[PDB]
RNA sequence: CUCUGGCAUGUUGGAACAAUGUAGGUAAGGGAAGUCGGCAAGCCGGAUCCGUAACUUCGGGAUAAGGAUUGGCUCUAAGGG
RNA sequence: UACCUGGUUGAUCCUGCCAGUAGCAUAUGCUUGUCUCAAAGAUUAAGCCAUGCAUGUCUAAGUACGCACGGCCGGUACAGUGAAACUGCGAAUGGCUCAUUAAAUCAGUUAUGGUUCCUUUGGUCGCUCGCCACUUGGAUAACUGUGGUAAUUCUAGAGCUAAUACAUGCCGACGGGCGCUGACCCCCUUCGCGGGGGGGAUGCGUGCAUUUAUCAGUGGUGACUCUAGAUAACCUCGGGCCGAUCGCACGCCCCCCGUGGCGGCGACGACCCAUUCGAACGUCUGCCCUAUCAACUUUCGAUGGUAGUCGCCGUGCCUACCAUGGUGACCACGGGUGACGGGGAAUCAGGGUUCGAUUCCGGAGAGGGAGCCUGAGAAACGGCUACCACAUCCAAGGAAGGCAGCA
RNA sequence: GAAGCGUUUACUUUGAAAAAAUUAGAGUGUUCAAAGCAGGCCCGAGCCGCCUGGAUACCGCAGCUAGGAAUAAUGGAAUAGGA
RNA sequence: CGUCGCUACUACCGAUUGGAUGGUUUAGUGAGGCCCUCGGAUCGGCCCCGCCGGGGUGCCCUGGCGGAGCGCUG
């Protein structure tokens, strides 16, 4: 449907919709602008969320966190969360007496904003450290690539 | 015990008496302590009963209403004076104000004056 | 703990101090103050172990109590003052002037320096920014702070600040190829030259410095600490010119130095 | 006493923790101010570092801005009628940072007229006679009169805004935290959010 | 408990309110000491939300056991054509 | 120092264990002349404690009318030393112990663009147009005096007295400027109209800090919904700042005069910014044994979204409405630990195996729990309140406790 | 001198930062040593004082940086939706 | 080699709805603190204003007793 599905309403805080539109403008449609920031360390804004309707307070790049700290990726495992979803990570640990590794693995909640719409299971996401969002996400998605696809039959 | 007002009962009572209150001074800055007081109303269980008079009578009683004490030691602000002795401005404030003498025997008698203050 | 710390264990306490481990449990505990406690000298220890003018805690507050201990311009009754970095420890009775400066191995050295020379001070702007009214403000290495600066210095410069006027009588930039001083790490006290400044977003910068021997080292940028034009100091280097020299040539300095002497 | 602590909390696999200590005051929690509407009471209580918080337990008055004109002024609030955490808080009339309410508004009225100079929230007119003859009219020079038919053609109300003018209150939208500043400023609706709300409303009662 | 319909209290009435009885209640403190024996009486009890053991032919035990709530009034949500 | 030896057989080669062998680390036994270092009620009982001490503090610079001394130098507010007390600060450090605690603590790393911060240092303190100021108000200590109580570092009534305690509250800069409101007036294309500009009387707001909303884009970020500007306003009587404070030498101006105005060095003080000491919650990786613990979490927040509450701040921290999520054989969950973590210690070819109660860093606790006052900082215990367990005095009416501090 | 890598990692080397104490270890006749971080030169007596040291190494795994690209994993153009 | 008989020691099963000591909790009661809503034992100020009074000249500048304004308020 569209942004309003809930009982609140939503808008970009930093914009004013209201902007004082008389006989002087033809109403309508004055397209309200749309809040976007760069979210540095060379990222991209996508242009979903350059154009995109939603709303969304914990997006990267249409709300109200920064991204500061780790950067690092993971490959999506789960998507049945609103707005997150769960990556994992697999890494290798080194024993001393064996001299040899031991595979494990560490699962992160991460928030996955709207923009990022093309998202299947098992792709490579690489998510940057923001402040607390819920109580168990800390990492929010940045950037998404496709695992080997791009094309389905 | 002593009595406390406002707790109105006869009998005693445990208050959590914090500073200023009454019948108790705090040991540190913050400190409460639960104390035992007796009520604002009087009866045969009492020790002592402090009674003060508010208008005199016919006559003098004996011992009490006759030597009268002085206040031990006058106004010290410059303006606790004025109000005492009706100054009115620079009218010699400095030796208006009261000058106590001592009178000690292993000593020259000598009057003492105190700093006053604003 | 339920505060603040108001005690420093004599093992806890800085290596540079050079404290020994018989005299006491405690160390001088620096007060808060313009330089952090690590990279500090405490009075009480500039006085006690690098002149050997007091002997004991004792000794070193009756000094400081008559007044002739002048840091930065300002008399300084404070027994466990924070020194800090190229500050001028001015002690009028006997004369002296010293300049706080790190020797080759990192760690503070006597440096007696000339009256005339003391009456300026090296400073690295670390913040920038405009206050009320669109005045733009200028904090310093030290937690000293100015107004109305020259709007050609921005973070990571070094301000040439006079004393008893607070005021910048001259500035030098940060740019490639200019003389600088380690202030922090392993190449902490190493006089050398800007060569490259890398930078890396989101984290620190790394610079990399060329001393007077070719000896390449790098370090981070918040290390970096400009006192010189190009290649001309702006102050009275400390003896051994801020040269580091590896374990082979100060024994042999020692051999020259002994047979030399013998 | 109430604690805001995360220990206190299951871990993210849904194992149990294990307190390392008993309650701190740093994490710490007071009761809520439940800000009601009536005669001013503002309470203050200390926080973390000596500092001042302003409990606002009891507001009539409040600093809303139109927006749109950029007029803000101190107007008394009437009700609560929406608010979007839970239902009960408009039934014992909370004002919490979200909430709408309906204000009074005549201060806006009397910025209209003196800055427009066009009949809002009037129905017939010729009933104020004794300020509003000299308002309308003012009897002002060539450039005046020319400086306000200037702010005529910019000069238009929506028509949800002017017909809560003619009830004389309008809903509007609180913005700062009762409880915390001890203040109940806001911004009155307009446009999409506007209707967004009568819409909730309406389906609440109507 | 009541309406339609039906009746006159069951083959007599009146006056009193003794014992003993028949039928029905209550009883401080104790709580089966009564008795062949808890006989008799008493306790519990509906519904909602929890929570339920040994054992077992795995079906049961099971309303196991144990615990909380329950009125009135004013509302608010959800469940349709 | 990269090491072996005795023992199964009538005898032999093995497997294999037992015993021997060396270190250190607790106890114990015997013995002990010198000297330098030096651990030491951790292990069982974080079991119980008599007694004594362990946290107090004044400079010239907040307040001295104690005779407790004392210069008197003698006609004066206060010479000076000063007990007591009010005030300010400290008492949240240190010291002790290791019971709890198994992604918890802790270590390395990183963030607060998600916060607070006494003090120190440096900024700021005429930026605000608005009948005491040559200094305003009341009480209270200490002190005198009357007691009560078996008892306590218990206190009441009565009578004084001060502040850098507690309140109140100006002048001054200050002449104005700016932005709105605009009485009217003037120059105007002039012409019978519009006119394009100026002045302007009169009223309203003007600074920093706070809470909103709006506009534009002096410096800064990797990235601000940053900093700084502009506008409309707010600015909480348990209510922000806009000095009613204290010493040191003492001087200049004298037209007006002649009795005032000016003056330096400090101290104390502050709203706010920066800094320092931090603190707090977070990022990544890392922990012993156990499956005779395989499925846990989710009514009672479990995972996430929305809007709030609360908190110093980000976050299910909590609430309401929603979605059904979240973690697990890469060992979840549960249980055990004779588990405080680490730096480190012992052994020493290499690899490893044990040990770290214990002087340094971090955490936790103060008999067991729980809840709070003050303060920048405590869920403090050589602070308070309550309960539980112990336990002290009593005239039985009450009162007082916390050695896992040093002894 | 500004921009990207014509994959992404593991791996290896370098650099940064990695508390002290402890360990290894430089210097130093503590009367030797365990230790400690001290100490040494002349004095003809004016020496109205001179020279030093208080190094360095290691710090596992994880995180940051810059070189190499052999081994190992992972991908690009197959309905071309390719350069 | 095993039963059987005697003697010691070690565990095992076992009626006793056995017993004892810890830990985590359901439910009920619930001290105490804190917050909110009340409450008002007391304690001040203004209105003093029955009066003597009075001064710029009965129109009070007031020196204070004193009823108490039977209120406004902290
Ligand atoms: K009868
Ligand atoms: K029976
Ligand atoms: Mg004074
Ligand atoms: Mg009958
Ligand atoms: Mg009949
Ligand atoms: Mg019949
Ligand atoms: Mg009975
Ligand atoms: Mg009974
Ligand atoms: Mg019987
Ligand atoms: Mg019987
Ligand atoms: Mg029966
Ligand atoms: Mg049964
Ligand atoms: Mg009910
Ligand atoms: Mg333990
Ligand atoms: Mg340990
Ligand atoms: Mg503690
Ligand atoms: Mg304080
Ligand atoms: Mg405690």
């Amino acid at each position: 449907a569209d942004i309003q599905t809930e009982r609140a309403y939503q808008k970009q805080p930093t914009i004013f919709q209201n902007k004082k539109r008389v006989l002087l403008g033809e109403t309508g449609k004055e397209k309200l602008p749309r809040y976007y920031k760069n979210i540095g360390l060379g990222f991209k804004t996508p242009k979903e969320a350059i154009e995109g309707t939603y709303i969304d307070k914990k997006c990267p790049f249409t709300g109200n966190v920064s991204i500061r700290g780790r950067i690092l990726s993971g490959v999506v495992t789960k998507m049945k969360m609103q707005r997150t979803i769960v990556i994992r990570r697999d890494y290798l640990h080194y024993i001393r007496k064996y001299n040899r590794f031991e595979k494990r693995h560490k699962n992160m909640s991460v928030h996955l904003s709207p923009c990022f719409r093309d998202v299947q299971i098992g792709d490579i996401v690489t998510v940057g450290e923001c402040r607390p969002l819920s109580k168990t996400v800390r990492f929010n998605v940045l950037k998404v690539t496709k695992a080997a696809g791009t094309k389905k039959q | 015990f002593p009595m406390k007002q406002g707790v109105l009962t006869h009998g005693r009572v445990r208050l959590l008496l914090s500073k200023g209150h009454s019948c108790y001074r705090p040991r540190r800055t913050g400190e409460r302590k639960r104390k035992s007081v007796r009520g604002c109303i009087v009866d045969a269980n009492l020790s002592v009963l402090n009674l003060v008079i508010v208008k005199k009578g016919e006559k003098d009683i004996p011992g009490l209403t006759d030597t009268t004490v002085p206040r031990r030691l006058g106004p010290k602000r410059a303006s606790r004076i004025r109000k005492l002795f009706n100054l009115s401005k620079e009218d010699d404030v400095r030796q208006y104000v009261v000058r106590k003498p001592l009178n000690k025997e292993g000593k020259k008698p000598r009057t003492k004056a105190p700093k006053i203050q604003r | 703990a339920r505060g603040p710390k108001k005690h420093l264990k004599r093992v806890a306490a800085p290596k540079h101090w050079m404290l020994d481990k018989l005299t006491g449990v405690f160390a001088p505990r620096p007060s808060t103050g313009p330089h952090k406690l690590r990279e500090c000298l405490p009075l009480i220890i500039f006085l006690r172990n690098r002149l050997k003018y007091a002997l004991t805690g004792d000794e070193v507050k009756k000094i400081c109590m008559q007044r002739f201990i002048k840091i930065d311009g300002k008399v300084r009754t404070d027994i466990t003052y924070p020194a800090g970095f190229m500050d001028v420890i001015s002690i009028d009775k006997t004369g002296e002037n010293f300049r706080l400066i790190y020797d080759t191995k990192g760690r503070f050295a006597v440096h007696r320096i000339t009256p005339e020379e003391a009456k300026y001070k090296l400073c690295k702007v670390r913040k920038i920014f405009v206050g009320t009214k669109g005045i733009p403000h200028l904090v310093t290495h030290d937690a000293r702070t100015i107004r109305y600066p020259d709007p050609l210095i921005k973070v990571n410069d070094t301000i040439q600040i006079d004393l008893e006027t607070g005021k910048i009588t001259d500035f030098i930039k940060f740019d490639t190829g200019n003389l600088c001083m380690v202030t922090g790490g392993a190449n902490l006290g190493r006089i050398g030259v800007i060569t490259n400044r890398e930078r890396h977003p989101g984290s620190f910068d790394v610079v990399h410095v060329k001393d007077a021997n070719g000896n390449s080292f790098a370090t981070r940028l918040s290390n970096i600490f400009v006192i010189g034009k190009g290649n001309k100091p702006w102050i009275s280097l400390p003896r051994g010119k801020g040269i580091r020299l590896t374990i082979a040539e100060e024994r042999d300095k020692r051999l020259a130095a002994k047979q030399s002497s013998g | 006493g109430i604690s805001r602590d995360n220990w206190h909390k299951r871990r993210k696999t849904g194992g149990k923790r294990k307190p390392y200590h008993k309650k701190r005051k740093y994490e710490l929690g007071r009761p809520a101010a439940n800000t009601k509407i009536g005669p001013r009471r503002i309470h203050t209580v200390r926080v973390r570092g000596g500092n001042k918080k302003y409990r606002a337990l009891r507001l009539d008055v409040g600093n809303f801005s139109w927006g749109s004109e950029c007029c803000t002024r101190k107007t008394r609030i009437i009700d609560v009628v929406y608010n979007a955490s839970n239902n009960e808080l408009v039934r014992t009339k909370t004002l919490v940072k979200n909430c709408i309410v309906l204000i009074d508004s005549t201060p806006y009225r009397q910025w209209y007229e003196s800055h427009y100079a066009l009949p809002l929230g009037r129905k017939k007119g010729a009933k104020l006679t004794p300020e509003e003859e000299e308002i309308l009219n003012k009897k002002r020079s060539k450039k005046i009169q020319k400086k306000y038919d200037e702010r005529k053609k910019n000069a238009k109300i929506s028509s949800l805004l002017e017909e809560q003018f003619q009830q004389g209150k309008l809903l509007a939208c609180i913005a700062s935290r009762p409880g915390q500043c001890g203040r109940a400023d806001g911004y009155v609706l307009e446009g999409k959010e506007l209707e967004f709300y009568l819409r909730k409303i309406k389906a609440r009662k109507g």
